[PDB]
């Protein structure tokens, strides 16, 4: 349904675009967006923007300091 | 180690980090590298109890 | 149903179950004792806090007269009377809570920290209290300034 | 001993049969608990905020509409065309 | 009747940890002058109570509002904020929840020519904070279609693959106005955010009801 | 052995949550662990003290 | 182990309430009150005298990749006043 | 080119749906979960101390 | 058509004080660059402070823009 | 037999191992990568103009041209520019 | 007629005066930063004296663009 | 007619905001060279506050030559 | 023809905006004396930041320029 939708909504506006009075200066506002989106997937450092993120929340920026061995130990 | 389970981690099997390690991020210390091959060793219990 | 699950119930709904068990003289240890567990370690520690002090004073007159003695369940809704609690009352309304409050906390021996919270809602206004309730008021404020260790004072606006 | 009946509700292992369901919240079992609970006492100001710029827009359409229906009354009473047609 | 399974530490949960926990910095709770116990637990629970929902609200704000504006940046996509009655709307919204809260404090009573023009300086901030955002927006995307009609135009009237140099510098241009697009739209988000954040704070402030009786010692 | 089943089911939570935490452990497998945890969490939400 | 199999048997799935937010958007592009955009509401008379080319203004049908701009699609109405 | 839309109060309509639809997300189904892992890790991170102290005096093992 | 010229002529008349507030901009940029040299352990807070400042300084552009939309397009 | 996990690994292959920069030695005619990627970005925009003006053409554009043709049309019903006459001599020119 | 004419051209030289408030809102916030550098203890209390120099300077500007409406629209 | 001799002179009137935001780049160059003397240790990064600010600066500067060819081609 | 004259005119007015281009250039190249002054260590590197700062204002430049193109033979 999603892939679909997203399929039927760009034909859509596409459609739209081409009806449009300024109309092939919106298809090629339609490359000059789809050329930054393929530059963000060589440039953005991935992996350090996830330990970025997973710095971002105190959950995942630590390890879980709690129980310790020698309080719960059963002799 | 903690690099090992991120690794094996959901997150790292998605596209935009198929190829990427955790180690390269943050490797683990010393501490833990020996402390992991320590727990493999001890995963057997029979061997934990003849060591204890 | 109550002591079996006592895990599940949340605090606003004790009270309820504890001021309708407190209307009628039904009381078991056992009951009393989950009631308290489930108080005091199954649910939040602030609860008695979005409590209104009515609803804790019943259960403090509740605990008083079945004679179970649980200083951590008096220590969670000791939590619960407050300025904001006792504030939120109409006048003959919180000259019963503090009435009970005192009461209870005296039968028990127990006077917290936020035991004055009480006793200065009924020494602010003290046009609405007898002469003998006003003698209970002092004695449970002399035995509190005896075990809380110093002298009770009124604080103004500054 | 301390049996299995001490920890029944209160401390549980991880699971060996299989993962349970997630607990739900209570906000996200019924909308009323989340509307009585959270969404009127805490965000009416946002809503109140919604409200009053949806009614604040609906009075501009009114302006806007009163005088485009007050221009289009003068141009048909002029005896003039209130649109241009325009070239197809 | 049953909700999803979630993975505890997932990339959306930390980003919106981050967030909220920024926003909700933004307007930190006053220190009391007693120290923090059970006996000032209950002053605490009823400030946090009078304290409106700012970190909420501004989370809200900016997770739409960057949310249309990296719309405006997809391909076959316009913005929403750059409609006028979007943006203006949210900006109206933002003015009318800082001016409903700051009734409400005063027992809903509305507020020597002093009063006349700061009520005009405090009007603006519903016309700022809408026309900001969506003049910026639309200013973009105006500007975006203005200069690629220029670039279309040099190779229409020189040939497809008859001028390298020129072409190239001005698709070098459109380019870096696309860049300069996204990082408008990161900003106007959290500009939007910031300062709906400091027009509810101006009417954050509230009565700590302590303590009103005490043991000294 | 009067108490180590209470013990060793808090040293076994713990141990299952601190090794799988913020890497790959479902909510589900946490609430079912923690029950009384997690409502008290979500008591914090509902009544608007989850900045507390 | 692990749970990856755990995620990774699950699919995607939406936002938990994006049907209400698609409900609320389209209930307020179809529920305005004014009529569509470009149209106006005529008698039904009319409406069941005219053709179909006639009913159609030229304005509503822009030539979907036009040579010159403001090529329409259909040519409505040459009977007018 | 217009500035003005065709009506103002379904903009601004459109506008409150979909930031009243955010705020319901939010408060609803995010901020539950990131509450459940952030107070999760930050009661034991606040109670390790405590926790730990308690356990050891309640332990009869040493 | 004498509107539509005085249209174009007070929408270019408009936009001078796009001027004004690229100067007060750059001052601002550089007062930044600036005040990071000095004290560059609380650098990434003056950024934040920066943006904000950019923030109010931009709103006088784009109230100079919206003039010039409410002379060309209205 | 399924036709997502092909093109899933497909497109993992072309997006991670496929890389023009070494396969064909660019690296002696540009300096680093990033220099590479933002030059393949910007010849992405040359080709996708070019492609959308070369795909349908001979029109009268919407765009405002500079006072230049496309030197095979001085004056017939690409470069008008007044648009009704330019949409007339476009119908003189389709009869043809 | 000649009058809109005028109309379009008035408000087009009475946005000029947003020139120096954009140019005093940077100065200003520039200030802002040179203080926060300079002593970043105080920093808050600096913030709100720039909303507050904001408060008074921005007016200037709704005393620009009152004019510029009664310009336009009256 | 007299509406293209109109839009030659507003096109070139708009063209004056590019003055104060080439005056507002200037100083903020400037301050990069003073910063980067004081503190050469963090000059490169002086150098991305600067490209930051040349950014938001060339945008300002981008909205007049919007208006530019708002009037010269629209 | 008054199309040409005013081509003319605006032509002018897209020519002043070249002043607060020299007026920044002007500053920026005093507070590379000054920062070359006060230290001199390191400056040949702050006149590469200088010639990097000049050629972001011609920029500038360069848009002023292109507008008086486009008035003049467009
Ligand atoms: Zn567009």
């Amino acid at each position: 349904i999603a892939l679909f939708g997203a399929l039927s909504w760009i034909l859509y506006r596409a459609d739209g675009q081409s009806k449009a009075h300024e109309w092939i200066v919106d298809l090629n506002l339609n490359v000059l967006q789809a050329a930054w989106l393929i530059s963000f997937s060589s440039l953005i450092p991935f992996r350090a923007v996830y330990f970025a993120f997973r710095g971002m929340a105190p959950a995942t920026a630590s390890t879980l300091n709690g129980l310790k061995t020698f309080s719960s130990i059963s002799l | 180690t903690f690099a090992q389970r991120l690794n094996s981690s959901p997150a790292f099997s998605s596209f935009l980090l198929k190829r990427e390690k955790a180690e390269s991020e943050v490797p683990p210390s010393e501490l833990e590298l020996e402390a992991a091959q320590k727990a493999a060793e001890l995963e057997d219990p029979e061997v934990a109890l003849r060591t204890l | 149903n109550v002591s079996a699950n006592f895990t599940k119930f949340e605090t606003e709904q004790l009270l309820q179950i504890v001021a309708t068990f407190d209307a009628f003289n039904h009381s078991s240890v056992a009951f009393l004792d989950d009631v308290a567990d489930s108080i005091t370690y199954c649910n939040h520690y602030l609860a008695p806090v979005r409590a209104g002090a009515d609803e804790l004073a019943t259960l403090l007159t509740y605990y008083a007269k079945n004679g179970h003695e649980r200083a951590d369940l008096l220590a969670t809704v000791a939590r619960g009377f407050s300025e904001v609690s006792l504030g939120k009352l109409s006048a003959a309304q919180r000259k019963d809570t503090v009435l009970s409050a005192l009461k209870a906390f005296q039968t028990f021996g127990f006077y917290p920290e936020s035991i004055e919270a009480v006793i200065g809602a009924a020494l602010v206004s003290p046009a609405e209290y007898s002469a003998e309730e006003l003698k209970e008021v002092e004695a449970v404020k002399v035995a509190a300034e005896n075990a809380l260790g110093g002298e009770f004072v009124l604080i103004q606006e500054g | 001993v301390l049996g299995e009946v001490y920890l029944k509700d209160i401390l549980r292992t991880p699971p060996t049969g299989a993962i349970p369901a997630n607990v739900p919240h209570p906000f996200q079992t019924s909308f009323y608990t989340y509307a009585t609970k959270k969404l009127i006492p805490r965000h009416w100001y946002l809503l109140g905020g919604f409200t009053f710029t949806i009614t604040l827009y609906g009075i501009l359409d009114g302006l806007r509409d009163s005088g485009k229906k007050k221009a289009y009354d003068e141009a048909i009473h002029a005896g003039k065309t209130p649109y241009t047609a325009g070239g197809h | 009747s049953s909700v999803r399974d979630v993975k505890t530490g997932s990339l959306p949960t930390n980003f919106l940890t981050g967030v909220y926990r920024f926003w909700r910095s933004q307007n930190p709770a006053e220190k009391p002058h007693d120290p923090v116990n059970d006996r000032l637990l209950p002053a605490v629970v009823d400030a946090s109570d009078k304290r409106a929902s700012i970190g909420t609200w501004a989370t809200t704000f900016f997770c739409t509002i960057i949310s249309c504006n990296l719309l405006g940046l997809m391909p076959f996509n316009e913005a929403p904020t750059s409609g006028l009655g979007f943006a203006t709307g949210l900006g109206v919204s933002v003015w009318a929840t800082a001016t409903i809260l700051g009734l409400s404090k005063t027992g809903f009573k509305f507020p020597f020519i002093f009063v006349p023009l700061e009520t005009i300086s405090y009007t603006f901030r519903a016309v700022s904070l809408g026309v900001r955002l969506w003049v910026n927006m639309l200013a973009g995307h105006t500007l975006l279609h203005i200069l690629t009609g220029m670039a279309l135009a040099l190779p229409f009237s020189l040939g497809f693959f008859s001028m390298v140099p020129a072409t190239f510098g001005v698709c070098c241009l459109l380019s870096a106005l696309v860049g300069l697009e996204y990082l408008v739209a990161v900003l106007q988000s959290g500009v939007f955010s910031i300062l709906s954040t400091v027009y509810v704070g101006e009417f954050n402030h509230d009565k700590f009801i302590g303590p009103a009786a005490k043991i000294v010692k | 052995e009067e108490e180590e089943l209470w013990l060793l089911t808090l040293t076994q939570q713990f141990k299952h949550i601190q090794k799988h935490f913020g890497i790959d452990l479902p909510h589900s497998v946490v609430a079912h662990m923690d029950p009384l945890l997690i409502k008290k969490i979500d008591w914090e939400t509902t009544n608007a003290l989850e900045d507390f | 182990m692990s749970y990856s199999a755990y995620f990774a048997k699950a699919g995607f799935q939406f936002p938990a309430g994006l049907s209400a937010l698609v409900a609320g958007i389209v209930a307020l592009n179809v529920c305005t009150g004014r009529p569509t955009k470009g149209t106006k509401e005529i008698s039904n008379a009319e409406y069941n005298a005219t053709p179909i080319g006639y009913l159609q203004s030229p304005d509503q049908h822009p030539t979907a990749f036009p040579k010159v701009p403001g090529m329409k699609d259909v040519h409505g109405s040459p009977h007018h006043h | 080119m217009k500035l003005l839309p065709e009506s103002l109060q379904q903009e601004a309509a459109t506008a409150a749906v979909v930031a009243s639809w955010v705020l319901w997300h939010l408060d609803t189904q995010l901020l539950p979960t990131i509450m459940r892992e952030h107070k999760l890790h930050a009661c034991w991170a606040a109670a390790a101390k405590r926790y730990n102290e308690k356990l050891f005096k309640l332990n009869p093992s040493y | 058509s004498v509107l539509a010229a005085s249209k174009m002529v007070g929408a270019g008349c408009a936009t001078i004080a796009l001027a004004g507030v690229g100067a007060g901009l750059g001052v601002m940029f550089g007062s930044l660059i600036n005040g990071a040299a000095r004290n560059p352990n609380i650098a990434k807070q003056l950024v934040g402070y920066a943006l904000l400042g950019f923030a109010l300084t931009e709103s006088i552009a784009l109230f100079s823009l919206l003039v010039v939309f409410l002379i060309l397009f209205a | 037999m399924a036709v997502t996990s092909f093109l899933g690994k497909a497109f993992e292959k072309y997006f991670y191992d496929f890389s023009a920069y070494e396969q064909f030695g660019l690296n002696r005619f540009l300096s680093s990568k990033g220099q590479y990627v933002a030059l393949r970005h910007v010849g992405f925009v040359m080709v996708g103009v070019n492609v959308l003006l070369a795909a349908n053409f001979p029109f009268n554009p919407p765009f405002p041209t500079i006072g230049m043709c496309p030197a095979g049309w001085e004056g017939t019903w690409v470069c008008q520019a007044d648009k009704a006459k330019a949409l007339e001599m476009y119908k003189e020119w389709k009869k043809s």
